[PDB]
Protein backbone atom coordinates (compact mmCIF):
# COMPACT_ATOMS: atom_id res chain seq x y z
CA UNK A 1 0.00 0.00 0.00
CA UNK A 2 2.81 2.41 -0.90
CA UNK A 3 2.31 5.04 -3.60
CA UNK A 4 4.29 7.47 -5.74
CA UNK A 5 3.30 10.82 -7.28
CA UNK A 6 4.94 12.39 -10.34
CA UNK A 7 4.52 15.69 -12.19
CA UNK A 8 6.21 17.79 -14.87
CA UNK A 9 5.61 20.68 -17.27
CA UNK A 10 7.22 22.61 -20.13
CA UNK A 11 8.85 26.06 -20.16
CA UNK A 12 10.98 28.28 -22.41
CA UNK A 13 14.78 28.23 -22.53
CA UNK A 14 16.94 31.23 -21.67
CA UNK A 15 18.99 31.00 -24.89
CA UNK A 16 16.01 32.40 -26.83
CA UNK A 17 17.65 35.84 -26.50
CA UNK A 18 20.46 34.91 -28.92
CA UNK A 19 19.41 31.94 -31.08
CA UNK A 20 16.00 32.45 -32.69
CA UNK A 21 14.17 32.71 -36.01
CA UNK A 22 11.58 35.30 -37.02
CA UNK A 23 8.49 35.11 -39.23
CA UNK A 24 7.44 38.18 -41.22
CA UNK A 25 4.74 39.45 -43.58
CA UNK A 26 5.60 41.52 -46.66
CA UNK A 27 3.90 44.30 -48.63
CA UNK A 28 4.67 46.68 -51.50
CA UNK A 29 8.26 47.90 -51.86
CA UNK A 30 9.88 51.23 -52.72
CA UNK A 31 12.81 51.99 -55.03
CA UNK A 32 15.95 54.14 -55.08
CA UNK A 33 18.82 54.72 -57.49
CA UNK A 34 22.16 56.47 -58.00
CA UNK A 35 23.50 57.92 -61.26
CA UNK A 36 26.58 59.36 -62.97
CA UNK A 37 26.11 62.12 -65.56
CA UNK A 38 28.68 63.75 -67.86
CA UNK A 39 27.89 67.47 -68.11
CA UNK A 40 30.12 69.88 -70.06
CA UNK A 41 33.26 67.83 -69.57
CA UNK A 42 32.78 67.01 -65.87
CA UNK A 43 31.50 64.01 -63.93
CA UNK A 44 28.71 64.58 -61.40
CA UNK A 45 26.76 62.21 -59.17
CA UNK A 46 23.06 62.37 -58.29
CA UNK A 47 20.90 60.34 -55.90
CA UNK A 48 17.10 60.36 -55.82
CA UNK A 49 13.98 58.28 -55.30
CA UNK B 1 18.08 2.58 24.42
CA UNK B 2 17.09 -1.08 24.82
CA UNK B 3 13.84 -2.74 23.72
CA UNK B 4 12.68 -5.94 25.43
CA UNK B 5 11.12 -9.07 23.91
CA UNK B 6 11.83 -8.35 20.26
CA UNK B 7 13.83 -9.69 17.32
CA UNK B 8 16.45 -7.88 15.26
CA UNK B 9 13.89 -7.84 12.44
CA UNK B 10 10.63 -5.87 12.77
CA UNK B 11 12.51 -2.66 13.61
CA UNK B 12 13.45 0.45 11.61
CA UNK B 13 15.97 3.23 12.25
CA UNK B 14 16.92 6.52 10.59
CA UNK B 15 18.77 9.80 11.21
CA UNK B 16 16.36 12.71 11.40
CA UNK B 17 18.01 16.03 12.38
CA UNK B 18 19.93 18.01 9.75
CA UNK B 19 21.39 21.53 9.77
CA UNK B 20 22.24 22.07 6.08
CA UNK B 21 20.37 22.43 2.79
CA UNK B 22 20.61 20.42 -0.41
CA UNK B 23 19.48 20.62 -4.03
CA UNK B 24 16.22 18.82 -4.86
CA UNK B 25 17.29 16.25 -7.43
CA UNK B 26 14.69 13.99 -9.08
CA UNK B 27 16.73 11.06 -7.70
CA UNK B 28 15.98 11.73 -4.00
CA UNK B 29 12.62 11.53 -2.18
CA UNK B 30 10.75 14.60 -1.00
CA UNK B 31 10.72 15.74 2.62
CA UNK B 32 6.97 16.36 2.87
CA UNK B 33 3.89 16.89 0.71
CA UNK B 34 4.65 20.60 0.19
CA UNK B 35 8.32 21.52 0.00
CA UNK B 36 9.79 24.48 1.88
CA UNK B 37 12.29 26.75 0.13
CA UNK B 38 15.47 27.94 1.84
CA UNK B 39 17.51 29.74 -0.84
CA UNK B 40 18.79 29.72 -4.40
CA UNK B 41 22.01 29.82 -6.42
CA UNK B 42 22.83 30.94 -9.96
CA UNK B 43 24.11 29.28 -13.13
CA UNK B 44 27.39 30.76 -14.48
CA UNK B 45 28.83 31.00 -18.01
CA UNK B 46 26.38 32.91 -20.25
CA UNK B 47 26.39 33.08 -24.06
CA UNK B 48 27.70 35.78 -26.41
CA UNK B 49 28.35 36.51 -30.09
CA UNK B 50 31.78 36.00 -31.70
CA UNK B 51 33.46 35.35 -35.06
CA UNK B 52 35.17 32.17 -36.28
C1 LIG C 1 24.22 39.33 -30.33
O1 LIG C 1 23.77 38.87 -29.05
C2 LIG C 1 22.59 39.55 -28.59
C3 LIG C 1 22.28 39.01 -27.22
O2 LIG C 1 23.48 38.87 -26.46
C4 LIG C 1 21.44 39.36 -29.58
O3 LIG C 1 20.33 40.16 -29.17
C5 LIG C 1 21.86 39.75 -30.99
O4 LIG C 1 20.83 39.44 -31.93
C6 LIG C 1 23.16 39.05 -31.38
N1 LIG C 1 23.59 39.48 -32.70
C7 LIG C 1 24.20 38.67 -33.58
C8 LIG C 1 24.58 39.28 -34.89
O5 LIG C 1 24.44 37.49 -33.31
C1 LIG D 1 35.40 61.48 -65.42
O1 LIG D 1 35.42 62.25 -66.62
C2 LIG D 1 36.49 61.89 -67.51
C3 LIG D 1 36.46 62.87 -68.66
O2 LIG D 1 36.69 64.20 -68.21
C4 LIG D 1 36.33 60.44 -67.95
O3 LIG D 1 37.44 60.08 -68.77
C5 LIG D 1 36.26 59.52 -66.74
O4 LIG D 1 35.97 58.19 -67.15
C6 LIG D 1 35.18 60.00 -65.77
N1 LIG D 1 35.17 59.19 -64.56
C7 LIG D 1 34.64 57.97 -64.51
C8 LIG D 1 34.72 57.27 -63.18
O5 LIG D 1 34.11 57.44 -65.48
Amino acid sequence: ENTQLSEAHVEKSESCKTEFASAYRAHTASASAKLRVLYQGNNITVAAY
Amino acid sequence: KVINNCKIDQCHAAVTNHKNWQYNSPLVPRNAELGDRKGKIHIPFPLANVTC
